[PDB]
RNA sequence: AGGACCGAACCGACUAAUGUCGAAAAAUUAGCGGAUGACUUGUGGCUGGGGGUGAAAGGCCAAUCAAACCGGGAGAUAGCU
RNA sequence: GCUCGCCGGAAGACCAAGGGUUCCUGUCCAACGUUAAUCGGGGCAGGGUGAGUCGACCCCUAAGGCGAGGCCGAAAGGCG
RNA sequence: ACACAGGUGGUCAGGUAGAGAAUACCAAGGCGCUUGAGAGAACUCGGGUGAAGGAACUAGGCAAAAUGGUGCCGUAACUUCGGGAGAAGGCACGCUGAUAUGUAGGUGAGGUCCCUCGCGGAUGGAGCUGAAAUCAGUCGAAGAUACCAGCUGGCUGCAACU
RNA sequence: AAUUCCUUGUCGGGUAAGUUCCGACCUGCACGAAUGGCGUAAUGAUGGCCAGGCUGUCUCCACCCGAGACUCAGUGAAAU
RNA sequence: GCUCAACGGAUAAAAGGUACUCCGGGGAUAACAGGCUGAUACCGCCCAAGAGUUCAUAUCGACGGCGGUGUUUGGCACCUCGAUGUCGGCUCAUCACAUCCUGGGGCUGAAGUAGGUCCCAAGGGUAUGGCUGUUCGCCAUUUAAAGUGGUACGCGAGCUGGGUUUAGAACGUCGUGAGACAGUUCGGUCCCUAUCUGCCGUGGGCGCUGGAGAACUGAGGGGGGCUGCUCCUAGUACGAGAGGACCGGAGUGGACGCAUCACUGGUGUUCGGGUUGUCAUGCCAAUGGCACUGCCCGGUAGCUAAAUGCGGAAGAGAUAAGUGCUGAAAGCAUCUAAGCACGAAACUUGCCCCGAGAUGAGUUCUCCCUGACCCUUUAAGGGUCCUGAAGGAACGUUGAAGACGACGACGUUGAUAGGCCGGGUGUGUAAGCGCAGCGAUGCGUUGAGCUAACCGGUACUAAUGAACCGUGAGGCUUAACCU
């Protein structure tokens, strides 16, 4: 019944469902902005925002940690450089989601979740 | 677990009551751009609230 | 909790070694016996010298319990088995005399106060 | 050496659940029996309806078996509906 | 295209059997696919299978079939 | 009857562990099974765990649970003297060092010896084949750690047995 | 007794309690010697009983992970 | 003349079996259940020998009769054979009272106690196991008691299939045989997505008459109603001794029910760690993937029980059996005809929940609305433009709320959700580095590192204004109050 229970299940199996998040993460760093389904979005803000918040400080410890989950040179590469400094100031909230349309072929509510800054 | 006498065409329409949509009325016009957008969503363009937020 | 077709380890000098409960007294359809109360019981495996023989029928009192019991700040007493005192059927008073083991507190009645005496510990 | 033992392929089909307008006109899943032998299997032949074959139930003979299927006598007959 | 998951004495790669163009390209999306389809074993048009050594055919026979004469049987036909 | 969880002969079939064409993870190679998105009710189906008790459930231990491996030790009634029997029931298993050029047993010669002139016979038996057991220490609650992998004993009817 | 109606025969063992089970008695309703009789090691996905081990079978269910169920979008049956 | 004796003679010749079965029809005719009846059975009443020490009526009560109920075994063949589909158990029940327990009383051959018997009384309660397939019944052990029955011998479009009825097989018996049975013995397909009524929950529409936002009233309805034991009184009343109260008070329990996680625990595939096998990260190291979460050891929040608290009630009103009082008919007497007072878990309330769709649609408090006009059958009317309020809904972040709706909080004048910061909790000394050791490994830095839902803050991110719906003074008649 839920109550005061938290997470997704997203209909999938736990190791799937973190799997697709391990994914998903990648996915927008090296992008900084994706088109995602909007539940799939709201779940995505609980897994980024710990690795910018591990960017935020910067060591081997935590290159290793940030390279535990992940599992990618370049995305870590991508982070604890650039994407550290550039959210130094923030206390928290990296991500904005943005509710798109309708995924015509299943009517799915789609979103966009970027990055706050993406300054170009 | 079947029917005994078929249902008449009056007793089929009664079933049928709570089935029609609800149209949206929310259009929030852009301040901006101007489109029917809806309300808490971007346009057509990638435009809310004023702002290109797509960048796009 | 002791209930029906309980086995129970004998702690007393009455000369059995394994008995089993059969029925939970005091009250109709009872189905849990805790550390002060009485239960009848058969006797599944004796010595050969002892009051009693295998297969009679008698009273106990389920002096340790695995589930243990709670005391009034919340502390509870977990034993390592299952314990019984046999008894008269009639009288209520233990056969046997020397008692092995430590026993509960909660033992403490005026009909079991003879089993706190013999008891070494608790 | 073994109509020997354990056990995959292969073969078979004892227990239980699911299914029962099913995925399937007897299957799936989980465990089971045989597994160098009276074993199993590919290819091609021979035996036919009151007969064939049968480690024998009366089982199988093209999803059909107290007697196949197709056509004919035949619009059988029907004190019954 | 970049990550992720599954099979791996196989959900892999090849031949016989049986099917019969389903193979490849251009092109189209009504109908077919249990949904959408600019996609496809779908509609339409063109193209593709090259052998002295592979297989078949060919030579030789097995089980068995047919069977000149022959023998038997109302006829049919049966056995050889 | 279908783009159907079924059936279909023969060849090929590697790496690590492993006895193995088992099984687990992968290679070559091929695929994510042709409706999805959310929700995370009752109830059903496939499973994981459980305090205390432990067949008391039920037609019945049906189903689950559990046992499960290797080496060594040990093994009854009965018996057609083959069995029963892997009866039952126990003990050690990981990793790292030496004990001991990895000991014991082992093929066997360049070689010395040898005649009817031998990709050779006798000998040391090198080189080398070389476990395992033992001692010492160390780690974890658990060392056959996963998958895989007998439940066992007693009495009796029937049928010999496959 | 795979056979015994009367009947759960009677006695003994097992059980706190045993119409089933094992041993015995003998009045064998209506066993019997190749329509084979009585035993029998081994063997058996065989019928019945008991014990240890082990457990959610049960006392009494409780929670959790997945597939449906439920809502939205597309397609869209059936017995009656 | 022989045979038709089934004697109007199917020709003067013709016996059985079947659950492999099949076909045509029947409720014209059986088995299950219903219906009618009530012999039989079950229960009650009347008579009363007599037993009962005396005493028929304390109790039975022979012999006999008069009825009741529709639960036994039967009678009839009315419904069903173009299907009402099963014995028992399981889950889940409801009603009757001829009452098993608890409660209130009468009488005794009731001293007391503890029982016996009869009357009133349906509210709640009303075993666990062994053998049998069993219902039943026997047995074991309990309990305050382990009540009798109706409900298609309740319940199988809810489960099971043991029994019993399929095709396999065997024993005994009967039959020449096929097969059969006052018989028993192993094995053996239990189909259905709910239209309607019904029931448990949850919403939409409109109405409630001016609209809207809340708080209640209370018709009526439902839930709940069990009790053991110990002590005080008291070892008193009573008693020959042995024994041994009533009544009233209090504590402590079993079963059940409601509620909640503070504790004790369960689970916790989103949290931490160990570890086997193997693949990849170019290697070692450190991690990650898969093998049921790979196998497991712990474990937060939730949910949850075996855990922890709470309840039954008292009392009030009117009553049953029964006890009376004062009292005539009937000078007496008499519980009663007048009247009057007590008298049960029963009855109506009291206690908790639902509840104004209670169309008889209630009450109170509060807020908002006070437009110009054309028109016609001057109608509680419509139409045109102007205004559109209180408030509401939608959308959005969401929730210890929830299937979907609905419901609750917030929507920047903002702490609703995520993130972040600190704390807490959980797991047990991260990684890297340095020293010692041949090494595995161990020690220091380090009670570290990492922490899911939890707690206190913080607008970093996302909840954008406004729009849309909702109106413009509330019919008629009568009466009472003021021009």
């Amino acid at each position: 019944m839920r109550h005061r229970k938290s997470g997704r299940q997203l209909n999938r199996n736990s190791s799937h469902r973190q799997a697709m998040f391990r994914n998903m993460a990648g996915s927008l760093v090296r992008h900084e902005i994706i088109k995602t389904t909007l539940p799939k979005a709201k779940e995505l803000r609980r897994v980024v925002e710990p690795l910018i918040t591990l960017a935020k400080t910067d060591s081997v410890a935590n290159r290793r940690l940030a390279f535990a989950r992940t599992r990618d040179n370049e995305i870590v590469a991508k982070l604890f450089n650039e994407l550290g400094p550039r959210f130094a100031s923030r206390a928290g909230g990296y991500t904005r989601i943005l509710k798109c349309g309708f995924r015509a072929g299943d009517n799915a509510p789609m979103a966009y979740i970027e990055l706050v800054d993406r300054s170009e | 677990a079947v029917q005994q006498n078929k249902p008449t065409r009056s007793k089929r329409g009664m079933r049928r009551s709570h089935d029609a949509l609800t149209a949206v009325t929310s259009l929030s016009v852009d301040k901006t751009s101007g489109e029917k957008h809806l309300r808490h969503h971007i346009t057509a363009d990638g435009y809310y609230r004023g702002r290109k937020v797509i960048a796009k | 909790m002791i209930q029906e077709q309980t086995m129970l380890n004998v702690a007393d000098n009455s000369g059995a070694r394994r008995v089993m409960c059969i029925k939970v007294l005091g009250g109709s359809h009872r189905r849990y016996a805790g550390v002060g109360d009485i239960i009848k019981i058969t006797i599944k495996e004796a010595i050969p010298r002892g009051k009693v023989k295998k297969g009679d029928v008698l009273k106990a009192v389920v002096v340790r319990t695995k589930k243990g019991v709670r005391r009034p700040d919340g502390s509870v007493i977990r034993f390592d088995g299952n314990a019984c005192v046999l008894l008269n059927n009639n009288s209520e008073q233990p056969i046997g005399t020397r008692i092995f083991g430590p026993v509960t507190r909660e033992l403490r009645s005026e009909k079991f106060m003879k089993i706190i005496s013999l008891a070494p510990e608790v």
